[PDB]
């Protein structure tokens, strides 16, 4: 956000999800992320060629990035890279990887059941690209033997070789984050290497993997293993840095040293005297926390806690709805321009209004465009000021820089120029959503023509009460002002209280006359019930429309 | 169309699709002792023609995939004999218009 | 493709314009007109832009065109001139 | 038949409690649960479990879960989802976003 | 070489411009942006022809903004230079590591090494030049040079040329 | 003050799609990015000023767009990537309905 | 980079890595100046490569209605011919332009054919021979007098054309010649 | 509900579809009309004895005392006896008569209150008003007027526009309803005898009738998908519930409409009602 940009600006149409290539990992990489550590080395309380890094995205306010040169704001940070010292499953798809390794032989590759095979070949038919891969698993999963020849389509007695080795295949299951197989006096027991997973995975043609749910471009079964391991940059992971000595890293941070920690540990003891019994012993460590930073809440395994015994956020959790980035962050966002009070029903506010109290009115603003027609009235608020009601607070210039009216040494002599906009109070008769909580209707939310008043609490008429929901037991409720001459248009045009009074949930009206209006007309409306000359004109009077006919 | 009893053996379920283009239809004695296509809530199915179903989708501009289905299993289905692929217009009445028709693709 | 534009003989949506029809152009006017762009009415004292873009839009005086677009991708251009305003 | 019961046991829940719902709704929601050929449930593994937009899916329930297959499959998200939209920060296809707007220059140079 | 090319545009208009000069005014920031413009990928958009008939197309309003998008279709004349292509120019330039020859709208230069042994350089000359027995090579030749490579810069073309091989030197 | 997915429910209830963009981004966080045309993610190394942008590893310094998202979905695409899945942005089609 | 311009050619270009190929004269020009270009009415076209000489009268031209249609909103020979393209730059261009100025003092320093008449009668002779766009450009904008003179220059050529056919042809270039 | 409903919006076509563009419902519930432009009205031709249906609606020019008066029409003197008149009336009748069998075959229970879109009473009440109607003198109406008047309206009711056999007969059965309460309230007798209309008031209650439909439909943009989702949601929030502190006691309220979103196998209540 915020500075020029030459780039052309386009929407996003579509979203293509694949997977990781590890040379794409590489290649996309703008540090080899080689040390834990975070900084201090020769001294210097700054980012290490190592973690964090400069290379990455910025840590201080420095407006170096290194690779942008742009500054915190601007900079979205880049991704760094850890070459793994053995290959390690993701751990989201370790299910898929035993299950892509029930479908082909775990020696040659090819895919154990053949177009040969009559469910097989109505199993290849299926369009869809997961319910084809469920029908090949349930067809391939009992197939214990990678065939060498087959019987032949034209007749079965003179049987076809279909090619293929001619070995046993495992029983695999799941023992944590490893995948143990049995083949056939007694069965024989080993666990299956990552590398040679992989290896077979490698081996599995184009034309069989997308036969499986899997796509040669986007998402080859391979990637589904990794080992080249992206760095997020520091603004996945911010380093929450207060005073001087003393910093605070994120979740992450740790979680990322933590790989590489052992990673190291790993490389340092395959490369030098492998006992090649406490080999395996590093590189499940290293399974566990790549697994584990990734997804921490793991079916029937050890949480990964922190020092404190803290569970550690994974990256699954952040996401994990109601308030993950999706439900909470994406769906639903706290949000600028918005206020919040005790709400009191008014016998002398019109329906579609809302009693704003000064208040609040003298905090919101809408930015109002500097035009020959406003361009009298505007200066007026400007010189008005931040603190008088029918004011404003802050004259945006052509240059995009905003001016404080609050404390400007120009704020009294502002000469306002056609383009500039004034970012001026909210006043009478502005449209605003007014909001009670839960939004359970269409009518929990409605648009109400501003009235600023005196005092603390947000003003409706009571008829208005039926569609909120709303009592004035104490309730509060939300204020939303637009910004858009468009988004007022919205609001006006299409949710305005006259607007919503007939309501499509029951063909009917959503609001009617309640409480005092409602006793007080049954009892007004009697054949008994008789008025004096005196109040009769009080009561015409009090009709704003009346004709002026007594 | 067989009209079996009690069971027909899976020996003898073999030759079903074993002559095509001939299809062979398989129904149990039981089921058919009521028919289901004249209760209160079944409304009425057409088969369509090739003609009156590519029609449908030019009209509608519909891929097969975006209209309405019915499994190639569902009794009516089974009852006008419905291949995959095949498209039945169903009229019912509405309390809205007076009369409502919506189309379900077979599968 | 531009198979993807309905002619206008043979084009079948309303002829009369939608509650958010009205609403975006009264919005997109009222965006321009605040926004410094030429009004094709005249103002008879008026000020409010969104004043300004329905007296556009109650003297047909308003240059825009709906795309309205079909569940295939295709579409049919409709003037705001020509659309009727119910409402 | 099955639509028509359903329906009927919809509105069943809604008349007892006396309150009324105009028909379409209740049509609206069991017709949603039967379209595809048979009785689609409002739920995780019902309606969450359709050929919709993976970001749209993720949305409800199943997140991570649903992402992580995205990336495995290789899906396309076509983007016309409502969800899509609102993650993405777009003008959303609905309502006023079910449209476009252009300007004619032959009009405009009509009107002055 | 020396194409026509079919080529468009985007450009987006602040609502102010939205007055009867629309079309007149999107030409012209047309002819602002891609006239005398240069990319690799076609080279020197040199003249935008057909001034009179350039397509301007219905403008998309931009939702949050007020401004409209125009694709506006438009042929020009292009130069893109390629490696083996053949140019005459003329000398622009010559120092002791060469001479650079202006073909078009960009520069073509011959290294000292690219050029015959018996042509050799001459500080000494008022301008300097590059003496062969029988002719000579200074601030104004006119030369026949075979491009060796292009390099694609920020809104131009270099390239190097030849006139070692036969049938291209001095003319 | 909260935006919550019930008060998104009903913009979209009222089809007022400007307003719902509007809370969303403008009124909360909008953020622009540099996605790359060829391979689709914010690998673009924008150095807007020297009016340099550059995917390294795609060679690309000409297919570049901008984009307005919300920073929580910047933000989104990074950790999925950080869990190896490919969040591809594309401003075009490639299908049609 | 910037809002650069976009061709009648559509990329379909997802993820897979730039495999972009050499450009030379084994007619290996880019695939943005592909032989079978699509013109903005989305009808295949051949391509258009210009001899200096076409080259010049083509930007000629194009300032010249230019310049009516600039008078028309306003209402409501060798050196004399460098010197009046000058003037007609000095209204038609924004001045910012020095390549196009560059580029008219080249063609019109270079052209081989002068007047229309007889680049249309070049146009003509060299259509007939069937060969690469670029290649028919070549032989109008070089001028050769050898058969191999040509051939050398412009290798792309060899196998395509007789020795003799191309010397009848570069003999009828040299006669349409303009004398400056 | 509404993660379920979100996507689905009425189309420019008037088809109603998902984020996949699949139809969910061919017009937007059953009838193309904007919840909100309905109100419940009576069906007349529905209930009743058949002898007083008859007295309602039958005009007989060919007999004496089953003709409209002078007293309703000016036409009256002259109208007696007119054979090629009477075959208007004659199918005018056979059309509320075919109306009537079918409207019974629609709601059997004989249910003649539904919401439909246009509040036919209110407008011939506003009609009377406007225009002082006298309930005395007789009508300038012609037969012909009122019989084809009814008819040539019907035509201009439209809610699906599309030159072709299956849009156009899509058209038909969306207002085949709606049609039925038309025939039903601008019969030739109600039209003279019960409403006082002058050609003037009658003129008018046709084009006030298009108008008021047109105005009805449901309009593209419509996110009738959430729109449906909170029409059930909001209700099922402001449920009392279980079913009373004691016929058969089944699983009512948020718990049977839990049993029922879910599609649950195993039910509370299974029951049978055998007739
Ligand atoms: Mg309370
Ligand atoms: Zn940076
Ligand atoms: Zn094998
Ligand atoms: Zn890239």
């Amino acid at each position: 956000g915020q500075q020029y940009s030459s780039a052309p600006l386009r929407t996003v149409k579509e979203v293509q999800f694949g997977l990781f290539s590890p040379e794409e990992v590489r290649a996309i990489s703008v540090a080899k992320i080689r040390f834990p550590e975070t900084m201090d080395e020769t001294q210097t309380r700054a980012k290490i060629g190592g973690l964090n890094d400069p290379r990455l995205g910025s840590i201080d306010r420095n407006l170096k990035c290194q690779t942008c040169q742009e500054g915190m704001n601007e900079c979205p940070g880049h991704f760094g890279h850890i070459d793994l010292a053995k290959p390690v499953f993701h751990v989201g798809f370790i299910a898929k990887i035993k299950k892509v390794c029930e479908c082909v032989c775990m020696h040659c590759g090819k895919l154990l059941l053949d177009e040969h095979n009559e469910l097989m070949r109505q199993a290849l038919a299926i369009k869809d690209s997961k319910k084809r891969f469920a029908a090949i698993w349930t067809l391939c999963k009992t197939k214990m033997v990678c065939e060498t020849d087959v019987p032949s389509e034209d007749d079965p007695t003179q049987l076809v070789s279909r090619g293929g080795c001619g070995n046993t295949q495992p029983t695999i299951r799941k023992d944590g984050l490893k995948l143990v197989g049995s083949w056939k006096d007694e069965p024989e027991l080993r666990v299956l290497s990552t590398e040679e997973i992989l290896n077979i995975f490698k081996h599995i043609s184009v034309k069989d993997f997308t036969s499986l749910g899997f796509n040669e471009v986007f998402s080859r079964p391979e990637w589904m293993i990794l080992t080249c391991l992206p760095v997020p940059p520091p603004p996945v992971r911010p380093s929450i840095s207060f005073n001087e000595s003393q910093r605070g890293e994120d979740d992450l941070t740790f979680k990322l040293a933590d790989i590489l920690k052992a990673n190291i540990s790993l490389e340092t003891l395959e490369h030098n005297g492998a006992p090649h019994h406490a080999i395996e012993e590093a590189e499940s460590l290293l399974q566990f926390h790549v697994a584990t930073y990734m997804d921490n809440d793991i079916a029937g395994q050890p949480q990964a806690l922190q020092k404190s015994g803290r569970p550690v956020k994974s990256i699954r959790a952040r996401l994990k709805g109601k308030e993950g980035r999706i439900r909470g962050n994406l769906m639903g966002k706290r949000v600028d321009f918005s206020a919040r009070t005790v709400i009191s029903g008014d016998p002398n506010l019109e329906l579609d209004q809302v009693g704003v109290p000064k208040s609040i009115a003298k905090t919101l603003t809408y930015p109002e465009v500097v035009t020959p027609y406003n361009i009298d009235r505007l200066t007026q608020l400007v010189r008005n000021g931040p603190n008088e009601h029918p004011g404003a607070k802050y004259v945006i210039r052509d240059s995009g820089d905003r001016i404080d009216l609050r404390y400007s040494k120009r704020a009294g002599d502002i000469q306002l120029q056609y383009g500039w906009k004034v970012e001026r109070h909210i006043m009478d008769n502005d449209p605003v959503l007014f909001n009670r909580q839960p939004s359970l209707h269409k009518m929990s939310m409605m648009a109400h023509r501003v009235k600023v008043i005196p005092y603390s609490t947000f003003r409706l008429n009571l008829s208005v009460t039926s569609p909120y929901n709303a009592d004035f037991d104490g309730d509060e409720m939300n204020l939303h002002v637009p910004q858009s001459e468009e988004t007022r248009a919205e609001l006006s045009q299409l949710c305005a209280v006259p607007l919503q009074i007939v309501s499509p949930q029951s063909n009917k009206p959503c609001m009617g006359i309640v409480q005092d209006t409602l006793c007080g007309i049954r009892k007004l409306t009697l054949r008994d019930t008789f008025i004096e000359l005196d109040q009769v004109l009080n009561m015409l009077y009090w009709v704003p429309d009346w004709d002026g006919v007594i | 169309i067989f009209v079996y009893q009690n069971n027909i053996t899976p020996s003898a379920m073999k030759l079903v699709p074993s002559i095509p283009p001939a299809t062979i239809e398989t129904f149990n004695e039981a089921a058919l002792v009521v028919n289901i296509t004249h209760h209160e809530l079944v409304p009425k199915h057409i088969r369509l023609s090739s003609d009156e179903k590519r029609e449908l989708l030019k009209r509608y501009r519909l891929k097969e995939s975006q209209l309405p289905r019915i499994q190639r299993a569902d009794p009516v289905a089974l009852y006008l004999g419905l291949k995959r692929g095949e498209v039945v217009k169903i009229i019912r009445k509405s309390e809205t218009s007076g009369r409502y028709a919506s189309y379900r693709i077979c599968m | 493709l531009k198979e993807k534009a309905i002619p206008k003989d043979q084009r079948a949506t309303t002829p009369y314009m939608t509650k958010y029809e009205r609403a975006r152009i009264l919005g997109t006017r009222a965006l321009q007109i605040s926004m410094n762009a030429p009004v094709f009415v005249d103002l008879e004292g008026e000020t409010d832009p969104l004043r300004i873009a329905m007296k556009e839009l109650a003297e047909k005086k308003i240059p825009l065109v709906i795309r309205r677009y079909l569940p295939d991708g295709s579409f049919e251009d409709w003037s705001v001139e020509e659309l009727i305003v119910d409402l | 038949a099955g639509r028509a019961a359903l329906y009927k046991e919809v509105y069943n829940v809604i008349a007892s409690d006396g309150s009324y719902v105009n028909y379409r709704h209740m049509a609206l929601l069991v017709d949603v649960m039967t379209t595809q050929g048979g009785l689609t449930s409002v739920t995780r593994h019902g309606f969450n479990r359709s050929n919709t937009g993976a970001l749209m899916r993720c949305s409800f329930e199943e997140t991570v879960e649903i992402l992580f297959e995205a990336g495995a499959s290789a899906e396309l998200d076509d983007c016309r989802g409502v969800s899509e939209n609102v993650i993405l920060g777009q003008m959303a296809p609905i309502g006023t976003g079910a449209f476009d707007v252009m300007i004619d220059e032959e009009s405009l140079v009509k009107y002055m | 070489m020396f194409f026509i090319k079919d080529l468009s545009l985007n450009i987006t208009l602040h609502p102010s411009f939205f007055g009867p000069r629309m079309k007149q005014y999107l030409k012209t920031k047309l002819l602002e942006e891609v006239e005398g413009s240069c990319t690799g990928k076609f080279g020197y958009i040199l003249c935008v022809l057909d001034y009179d008939n350039i397509d301007i197309q219905r403008g998309r309003i931009l939702p949050t903004d007020g401004s409209a998008e125009f694709n506006v279709k438009y042929r020009a004349v292009v130069f893109k230079p390629f490696k083996g292509e053949v140019v005459d120019g003329t000398v622009v330039s010559c120092s002791q590591h060469g001479f650079e020859v202006q073909v078009g709208p960009m520069k073509v230069f011959v290294t000292k090494h690219l050029m015959p042994q018996d042509l050799t350089f001459n500080a000494g000359s008022n301008p300097p030049s590059y003496q062969s027995s029988e002719d000579v090579i200074t601030i104004k030749s006119r030369i026949r040079v075979k491009i060796e490579g292009c390099i694609s810069q920020v809104s131009s073309i270099h390239a190097i040329g030849s006139i070692k091989e036969d049938y291209l030197g001095a003319i | 003050l909260r935006f919550g997915e019930m008060e998104r429910d009903c913009m979209i209830a009222h089809g007022a799609a400007s307003f719902l963009k509007e809370r969303l981004m403008e009124a909360s966080d909008a953020f622009r990015v540099h996605i790359c045309g060829i391979c689709g993610l914010m690998t673009v190394i924008a150095k807007l000023n020297h009016n340099q942008f550059e995917c390294k590893g795609c060679d690309n310094k000409i297919d570049i767009y901008q984009i307005h998202i919300p920073y929580a979905a910047k933000l989104l695409f990074q950790e999925l990537m950080a869990m190896n899945i490919t969040p591809r942005l594309y401003t075009d089609r490639s299908r049609d309905f | 980079m910037n809002v650069s311009t976009s061709t009648f050619q559509t990329r379909r270009r997802r993820l897979k890595k730039v495999e972009e190929e050499e450009n030379a004269a084994t007619l290996q020009l880019g695939q943005e100046f592909q032989l079978k270009q699509i013109n903005h009415q989305g009808e295949e076209e051949e391509l258009i490569a210009l001899n200096l000489s076409e080259a010049r009268l083509v930007i000629k031209e194009a300032l010249v209605e230019r310049r009516r249609a600039f008078k028309r909103s306003q209402k409501k020979t060798r050196e004399k011919e460098l010197e009046s393209i000058d003037v007609l730059l000095e209204q038609t261009t924004g001045g910012n332009n020095k390549d196009l100025k560059n580029t008219m003092q080249y063609l019109t320093n270079f052209s081989r054919f002068r007047d229309q008449e007889t680049v249309g009668a070049v146009i003509q002779l060299l259509k007939s021979t069937g060969l690469h766009p670029f290649e028919v450009a070549q032989l109008g904008s070089l001028a050769c007098d050898t058969a191999d003179e040509a051939k050398t220059l412009i290798p792309s050529l060899n196998n395509k054309i007789s020795d003799d056919e191309l010397e009848r042809i570069l003999k009828e270039l040299s006669n349409l010649e303009t004398l400056y | 509900l509404v993660k379920a409903l979100e996507d689905i919006m009425v189309h420019y076509d008037n088809t109603t579809r998902n984020s996949l563009g699949n139809v969910i419902q061919f017009i937007y519930g059953e009838d193309g009309m904007d919840a909100a432009h309905i109100e419940k009205q009576s069906l007349d031709t529905i209930g009743g004895s058949d002898a007083a249906f008859e007295k309602r609606y039958r005009v007989d020019l060919l007999n004496t005392d089953h003709t409209l008066d002078p007293s309703l029409l000016e036409s009256g003197s002259e109208i007696l006896g007119d054979l090629k008149l009477q075959v208007l009336l004659d199918e005018e009748y056979k059309q509320l008569v075919k109306d009537r069998k079918f409207l019974r075959e629609v709601f059997v229970d004989g249910e003649a209150n539904w919401p439909l879109p246009v509040n036919i009473r209110r407008i011939i009440q506003n009609a009377q008003q406007t225009f002082h109607i006298d309930h005395t003198k007789p009508s300038d109406l012609t037969i012909k007027d009122i019989v084809l008047g009814v008819k040539d309206l019907q035509e201009n009711l439209l809610v699906l526009r599309g030159k072709n056999e299956i849009i156009q007969n899509a058209q038909r059965d969306a207002v085949t309803l709606f049609c039925c309460l038309l025939r039903s309230r601008l019969a030739t007798r109600r039209v003279l005898q019960e409403y006082r209309l002058t050609k003037q008031a009658f003129d008018w209650v046709l084009s006030n009738i298009e108008a008021q439909f047109l105005r009805s439909v449901v309009h593209p943009g419509e996110m009738v998908g959430v729109l449906a989702a909170q029409s059930i949601g909001e209700p099922a929030t402001q449920m009392t519930l279980n079913t009373f502190h004691f016929s058969k006691k089944v699983t009512s309220g948020v718990p049977r409409l839990k049993e029922i979103l879910n599609v649950a196998k195993n039910m509370k209540t299974p029951s049978l009602t055998v007739y």
